[PDB]
């Protein structure tokens, strides 16, 4: 996350961190329930071995509530392509169920049609993660969050060199230099409705991080609600 | 993440 | 016939894309008749431990 | 529903002229047929 701010205690409790064999975080996820983590298919390619950590705020200091969970099954969308990043969705089943706590709690999955007309049309959503705090910099040692405007889809296309399919959407600012970055991928984009947070996006890709005139691209969760349900059975 | 033309 | 099939029609509509099936179902990548949700089974790789 | 989420707390759909509110898993529809009441200690979408 470039810009934005650190999440306070209990502020981003649906954030998961996927950690590699060096126990380093390379990607995020969104807690959907005690057994299920929502993430990006492409994150599957960015590690030889991984587990899921929940509850981390400062990754240089255990603080209580933190747990590591082994992944039992990876459900990857098999239409994912690294060429377009279309269908950038996967769901992880944990071996052992999460114990919800302060800083550990699911985001709500929305109803499809309703989310189309009423979440996707709010002004802002919130993206969160441990990723780099500058395009060329280092991962954050602290969970950050950033409020990001939804961006109309013709504006999204206009600005973008790569295709924007119906399974993606853009959010962010035009001149303000704040957006997701590397290490934030797979992580949550959520939208507040009457103080309940629903997951509306998966951190997917950007042309750099927080470049002027460019927006973060997210997998559009409302496009995949049936596939998500089925994956959670 | 970072996808550059 | 087969599971979810009736003697006498509707293919699987997948998320993020674009002897007859019973009142209920839809034809997957193998016209086995199966639920709207069960279609999505055609669009999953299952993977263990893992990964690159 | 396009008006004030039809005073639904969460989901709003329309049957024949009747606005019809509803809720995520772990919430139960209130008696008022509008509000969504958590059934448990860590209801989805709430900060802790
Ligand atoms: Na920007």
């Amino acid at each position: 996350i470039v810009g934005g701010q650190e999440c306070k205690d209990g502020e981003c409790p649906w954030q998961a961190l996927l950690i590699n064999e060096e126990n380093e975080g390379f990607c995020g996820g969104t807690i959907l329930s005690e057994f299920y983590i929502l993430t990006a298919a492409h994150c599957l390619y960015q590690a030889k071995r991984f587990k899921v950590r929940v509850g981390d705020r400062n990754t240089e200091q255990e603080e209580g509530g933190e747990a590591v969970h082994e992944v039992e099954v990876v459900i990857k969308h098999n239409r994912f392509t690294k060429e377009t990043y279309d269908f950038d969705i996967a769901v992880l089943r944990l071996k052992t169920p999460i114990t919800f706590r302060m800083n550990v709690a699911p985001a709500c999955l929305p109803e499809r049609d309703w989310a189309e007309s009423t979440l996707m049309t709010q002004k802002t959503g919130i993206v969160s993660g441990f990723g780099r705090t500058h395009e060329k910099g280092r991962q954050s040692t602290r969970l950050k969050m950033l409020e990001v405007p939804y961006v109309d889809r013709n504006s999204c296309k206009l600005s973008s060199s790569f295709i924007i399919t119906q399974n993606m959407f853009c959010a962010g600012y035009d001149t303000k230099q704040e957006d997701a970055c590397q290490g934030d991928s797979g992580g949550p984009h959520v939208t507040r409705f009457k103080d309940t947070y629903f997951v509306t996006g998966i951190v997917s890709w950007g042309e750099g991080c927080a470049r002027k005139g460019k927006y973060g691209i997210y997998t559009k969760v409302t496009a995949f609600l049936k596939w998500i349900d089925r994956s959670m059975k | 993440x970072i996808r550059l033309p | 016939c087969g599971e979810n099939e009736k003697y006498d029609d509707k293919k699987c509509k997948y998320d993020g894309v674009e002897c007859v099936c019973e009142e209920g179902f839809y034809r997957n990548k193998d016209d086995k008749c199966v639920s709207a949700e069960d279609c999505e089974l055609d669009n999953m790789d299952f993977i263990y431990p893992g990964t690159r | 529903c396009s008006l004030d989420n039809g005073d639904c707390d969460q989901f709003c759909h329309e049957e024949q002229n009747s606005v019809v509110c509803s809720c995520a898993r772990g919430y139960t529809l209130a008696d008022n047929g509008k509000a969504c009441i958590p059934t448990g200690p860590y209801p989805c979408g709430k900060q802790t």
